[PDB]
Parts: C-alpha cells; structure tokens; sequence
C-alpha cells in the first residue's frame, strides 16, 4: 500500500531530523564545557546546564518557522492522502 | 600529423577508427596506457575528419541502463525503486536471449514503466513492449516478425500482440577494402 | 601488427578469435598474465576486421541474471527481493536440464515473473513460459516440440499448452579449415 | 602449442577433454597446481577447436541448487526460505534415488514450488512433477515410464498419474578409439 | 601414465575404480595422504576412460540427508523444523531396519513430508511411503513383496495398502576375473 | 485447550523476536560510549542519547517490512484457531 508505505515512513524520518538539531548543538556545548573543565582543572555541576539552556533557545528561536513550515505541508498531505480516494 | 583526439577508451577509438575508414580517411591509433588511446591524421584529411566528428557527435557516450539511477547498496529503498530494478533487468535478459536467435545481429528491447504509477487501489495496466533488430542480408524479414512477436508475447503475463511494435533493419555493405593514403 | 585490443578474459578472447577466424580473418591471441589477453592481426586485415568489431558489437558484455540486482548477502530482504531470487533460481535450473535432452546443445528459458505485482488481496495470475534451443543437424524439429511442451507443462502448478512459446533452430555449417595467410 | 583455456578446474578440463576427443581432435592435459589445468591442442586443430568450444559453451557453468539462494547463516528466515531449503534437499534426495534403478544411467528431477505463495489465506495447491533420465541400450523404455510414475506417485501427498511427465532417452554410441594425430 | 582424477575420497576412489574394470580398464590408485588419492590409467585405455568418467558423472556427490539443512545448532527451531528432523530420522531408522531382513543387499525408503504445510491451522493429511531395494539372485520377489508391505503399514498410524509402492530388482552379474593389459 | 496453550506461547514468543534487535542495538551504544568516556574522561550524558536514538531508527527502517509479515501470518492463523471447528 504505497500511500501508508509513505506516510509511515516520512512520520518517522520527520521525527528523526526535527529531532536532531537541538540534540546535536545540546551535546557539542556539552563537550567543550567538559572540555574546558578538564584543562583548568576545575569543576561545577551547573556550567554546562547553564549554557546548553541558552544553545536550546537560540537553537529555536531560529530554527522554528522552518518547523511551521515542515509541519504545515505534512498535515495538509495526509488528509488529502486520507480522502483521496472521493 | 594533427591531433583530434586523446584520452579515449578502446571502445570509443574503435569506433572513431570504424568511421573514418568508411569515408575514406586514413587514422591512426597511438597507446599512451594510463593516458589512453589518440588519434591521429594527415593534414589533407583534416578539415574532413573534424567535419565527420561533429556530424556524428563522436565520441560516444556510455550506454545508459535504468539501474544506473537506483543503486542496489543505498540504506533504503521505496517499492518503486526496486520495481525499477527488477524491469531494468528483464529488459537486458530479453536483449541477450534474442542475441542468439538465428542470423540475429544485434537487438534492442523497451517495456513500459507502469511502476511510474502505483496502480494501488486500482487496476494495473497491461504491458507493452518494442523491439528493434538488424539482420543479416538476404533475411525474409517479413516471415521473420512472427517469430519475434510469438517469443515475445509469453514472456509476460498479459500482452497482446496489438501491443507489440517490431523494427528490422538488414546490415549495410560490407567495408573491406583499406582506404588509400594520400599523395 | 596492430593492436585491437588489451585486458581481455579469456571467454571474450575466444569468442572474438572465434567470429573473425570466420570471416577469414587471421588472429593472434598474447597473454600478459595479470593485464589479460590481446589480440593482434595484420594490416591487410585490419580494416575488416575493425568493420566486424562494430558489426558485432564486440567484446561481449557479462551475461544477465536476475538475482544479482537483488544480492543475498546483504543485511535485510524484502518479500519482493525473496521471491525474485528464487524465480531467478528456477530459471536457471531449468536451462541447466533442457540441455542433459538428446541432441541439444543450448537453451534459454523465460519466466513471467508476477512478482512485479505483490497480489496481496488479489487473485495471483497464471504463469507463462517461453523457450529457445539450438539441434544438431539432422533433427525432426517438428516433432521434437511436443516433448519439450510436455516436460515444461509439469514444471508449475498450472500452465497451459497455449501459454507455452517454443523456437527452435538448427546449428551452422562447420567452420574446420584454416583462413589464409596473407601474401 | 597453442593455449585453450587456463585455471580450469578438474570437472572442467574433463568435460573440454570429452568434447574435443569426440570430434577427432587430439588434446594435452597439464596441471599448475595453485593455478589450475591448462589445456593445449595443436595448430592444424586449432581452428576445429576454437568453433566447438564456442558452439557447446564450454566450460561449464557450476551446477545450480535452489538452497543456494537462501543461505542458512542469515540473521533471520522466513517460512518461505524455510520451505525452499525443505523443497531444494528433497530434490536432490530423489534424483539420487533414481540413479539406483535398474540400468539408470542418469536422472533429474522437478518439483513445483508453491512456496511463491506464504500457503496463507488461499489453501494449498496440488504437487506437479517431472523427470528426465537416461538409459542403457536396448532398454523397452516404454515399458520402464511405468516403474517411474508409480515411484513417484507415493513419495508426496498429493499427486495424480496426470500430473506426472516423464522423458526417457538411450545412451549415444561408445567413443572407444582414440582419434588421430596430425600429420 | 596419465592423470584422471586427484583429490578423491577413499570411497570415491573405489567407485572410480569398480566402474572402469567393469569396462576392462586397468586402473592405479596412489595414495599422497593430506592430498588424497589419485587415479591413473594406460595411453590406450586413455580415451575411453575419459568417456565413462562422462557417462557416470564420476566422482559421486556425497549422499543427501534432509537433517542437514536444519542443523539444530540454532538458538531455537520453529515446529517445521524440529518435525523435519524428526522425519529424516525415521528415514534412516527404517532403511537400516530393511537391510536386515532376509536377502536384501540394499534398499532406500522415502517418506511424504507433511511439514510443507505444518502448522498453518490446518489438520494433517495421510502418509505415504516409497521404498526401493535390491535381492541376491534366484528369489521370487513376487512372493517377497508381501513382506515389506506388511512391515511398513504398521511402522506408522496410518497407513494403507494402497499408499505404498515398493520396486525390487536382482543384482547384475559377477565381476570376478581381471581386465587384460594393454599389449 | 492445546491450541491455547500454543497460541498464548506463540504470542511471547514473537514479542521476544521482535523486540531484540532494537535493545540490543541500544544496549552495544550504551557500552561503547561508556567506555569511550573513560578512555578519553569527557563527563558528558546526552551522547548515548543523541546516538541511539539514530541507531534505533535505522533498524526501525531496516525491518518495517518483516514486521508486518510476521503480524499478519499471525493475525490469519489465530481467527482460523478460533473461528474454524467443526
Ligand atoms: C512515528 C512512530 C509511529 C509511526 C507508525 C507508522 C505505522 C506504519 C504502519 C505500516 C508499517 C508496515 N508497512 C510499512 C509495510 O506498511
Ligand atoms: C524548552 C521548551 C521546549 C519547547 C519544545 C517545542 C519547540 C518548538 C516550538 C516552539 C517554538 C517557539 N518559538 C521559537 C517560535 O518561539
Ligand atoms: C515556552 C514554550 C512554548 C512552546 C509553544 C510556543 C507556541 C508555538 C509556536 C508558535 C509560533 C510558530 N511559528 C514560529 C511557526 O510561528
Ligand atoms: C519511538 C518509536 C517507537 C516505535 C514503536 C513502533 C515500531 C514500529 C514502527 C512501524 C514500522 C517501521 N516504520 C519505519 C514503518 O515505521
Ligand atoms: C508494532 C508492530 C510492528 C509494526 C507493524 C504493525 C503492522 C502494520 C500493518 C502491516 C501491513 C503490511 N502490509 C503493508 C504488507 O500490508
């Protein structure tokens, strides 16, 4: 059934990359504060919360008209998709 | 000696050579290995052998084959994609079976791509196929459609014979005389 | 001597050999060992045999079969890939016995594959089958179809003699004597 | 001497050798070890060689089993890949049985695999079967389908005489002199 | 002298052997450990040795047992598994019983697999039994049928008269004086 | 009664195959970033997330298909179980 063969599988693929991007800028400010604790030698539990806070915040206020957008164009398509057939 | 060409494979310096002793020009071919074949003439069939190569676009490109555009080893594939492959492959078996029928010189064979469509939900059509075929001379090419319709039409599901379209074409005089060299 | 061509294998070696020698047409087969087999002959030959290289398309291409667009040895397979192998398996074993009957000497089968659709939820389609063959001179072609229909009926669970396409053809003359040296 | 062929394996060079022995043409045999057999004939016969090994396609091909397709070191098998390795051994297992009768030189045998559909939703379908086998000389080989179809009726669960072909043939005459050497 | 074989088994070797004196052809086995055994024959009985060997389809293929394609070395089996096992079991059991009785030099028996289809929801079907084998010269096998009939209806829970076919044959004559040397 | 016990096993059964290869791919994640974090001392914590969470989808791609063919063998063969008596 080439119609849920797509639908499913896109669900997915759009969980995957709306996903990733705040993950991926969360771990990399995750590493170079870790980092930096290391070669100063000098250690904090809060830091590294602190700052992937505002990486997450900028990560959306950026990123999230391009969310809109993806989300929009897949409603739309799985309706049609759902009463295609008359 | 004038350079028209460098860096070829065999089987493009094969053919350039092909072409140009059938209009009477005189070529060389000259190995470089890792920088492949060239192609050399005489000043006085210059003029004409670059007026050859633009009319017949030489060198030739690849042959072009519809896996080509969906490789086997990507992470994923759609239905569609590996529909495609299978007709890609169907295609080229049926040109190599008919290969070895007799007197047959080389062949050509198209199907339709009804996987251009899903044909959920729906009726799928009927196949269609064309061939194309060059026969030696003195082949009674009109007794000789029958045979290529009749193994053709089996070969799938459901085909007519209205739906199958075949071309001949017998073979071109014979080149066997060099050409001569310039004075 | 001129060169045609380099880095052959040896089935393209001695079928290239064989379809000029043919033609009267002197060869000369080198081996290279790592680099392949070439192939040389002389100049008062050399345009023809160029004009034949063309002519049949030469060296020939590695034979077709379905299963390698679907290889075994990857990590997942899907119903489709599963159910083309095994068609592409029968095909096979069927040329492979076609060729143990008396007076054969080669054979091509062909198989409509149905699936190229999935028929879940639908009724499967009958099958249709389709076979060449090359006889020793001297063979009643006309009665030796009937035996070739007969095996080829029980082979599947339900064929029908009008769904079965059979083409036979008888081999060439013998091509025993020698070609001529040039002078 | 003039090299065939190389790196063939000990069934291969055999077969070439049978071949060539049948027309009159004298064949040499070596063995490289690591590399393989070679074979040479000489230049008077090299002519006669080349077409006859064009002509009946040697050397031969590996012989094809369906288990092959669906090796059992897989991550997962379905029942499909399941009932064709049960399907591919029974085969192989009767072929081997026939060859014990009496004056039964050689035998192959085919089964219609129903496994290309999962046997679910729809019920499963009769077994058809079809055999080929060779004779001693002076065989009544109509007398002997008999012993074979009612062999073959019993070895499955469902299967009516109707469905059973059977194709019987007498062994070619001895080729016991050795052929000639060149003058 | 000239070599036909290397690397046989032990008991390919004796099969090799036992066929070419049946024809008259003295043959030399040689034994090279690690690289197993080696056959080898006279120039003049060359020739036809190479023939007989493609006659037989010598070496033999080892002997097929459906438990080898289930080897029970999985993490876990499904039903149609473990009851394929089961059968190939019963198998063996019952032709090592057969060789027992009186006169019988060999046999082989054959059980229908109603694995095919086990496990779908559906009930099972009746058995059905082959059996082949072979007595020393002078017995009325007519009489002798009756026995092994009677000996395996009651081997299973149902069974019928009807469903079991057995073939008997008498051994061919003695082998016991040696093949001449070539002069 | 048999064909109770039979279809009840069969139904852990499946849910065992069908679950293993996810958790062990996030399992062998697991051990090999925590290992890596010692071999190098990084003390971040959202890797292993960030990682598995691509390597769960990918078989989940991988074996959509399989998944639904053993689902519904099985769907087929238990109302034959139970609605075929006679
Ligand atoms: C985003 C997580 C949930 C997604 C659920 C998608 C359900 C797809 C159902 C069909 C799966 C089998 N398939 C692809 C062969 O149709
Ligand atoms: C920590 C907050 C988590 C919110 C998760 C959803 C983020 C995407 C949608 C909100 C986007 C808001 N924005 C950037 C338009 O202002
Ligand atoms: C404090 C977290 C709030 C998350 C939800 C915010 C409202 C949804 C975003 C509305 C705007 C969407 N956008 C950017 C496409 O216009
Ligand atoms: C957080 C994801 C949980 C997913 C649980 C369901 C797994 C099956 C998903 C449907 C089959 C695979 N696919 C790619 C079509 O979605
Ligand atoms: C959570 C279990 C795994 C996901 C699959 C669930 C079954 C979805 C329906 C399968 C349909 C198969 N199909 C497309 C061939 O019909």
């Amino acid at each position: 059934m080439d119609d849920l063969v797509f639908a499913g599988n896109k669900a997915l693929y759009l969980v995957l990359i709306l996903s990733g991007w705040p993950t991926i800028v969360a771990t990399i400010i995750g590493l170079l504060v870790g980092l930096f604790q290391t070669v100063t030698q000098l250690q904090e539990q809060t830091l590294p919360f602190g700052i992937k806070l505002l990486g997450v915040c900028l990560c959306l206020f950026l990123l999230s008209g391009w969310y809109g957008e993806v989300l929009l164009s897949y409603g739309r398509q799985v309706i049609f998709l759902a009463l295609a057939k008359g | 000696d004038k350079d028209l060409l460098k860096g070829l494979d065999q089987e493009q310096a094969n053919e350039v050579i092909a072409v140009l002793q059938m209009h009477n020009i005189e070529a060389n071919k000259i190995d470089s290995g890792k920088l492949g074949y060239s192609i050399t003439v005489a000043e006085p069939d210059f003029t004409a052998a670059v007026y050859w190569i633009k009319t017949y676009q030489l060198p030739p490109r690849p042959r072009v084959e519809i896996a080509q555009m969906f490789p086997a080893d990507s992470l994923v594939s759609s239905p569609r994609a590996e529909k495609a492959r299978l007709y890609s492959a169907i295609e080229q078996r049926l040109e190599q079976s008919l290969q070895t029928m007799e007197g047959v010189l080389s062949a050509r064979v198209h199907i339709s791509y009804d996987i251009d469509a899903g044909e959920n939900g729906r009726p799928p059509k009927p196949v269609h196929l064309s061939a194309l075929a060059v026969y030696e001379r003195g082949s009674p090419l009109a007794h000789q459609i029958s045979d290529i319709k009749r193994f053709l039409k089996n070969s799938f599901a459901d085909v007519d014979y209205d739906n199958i379209s075949v071309v001949l074409s017998e073979r071109s005089d014979a080149q066997l005389q060099a050409p001569g060299t310039p004075v």
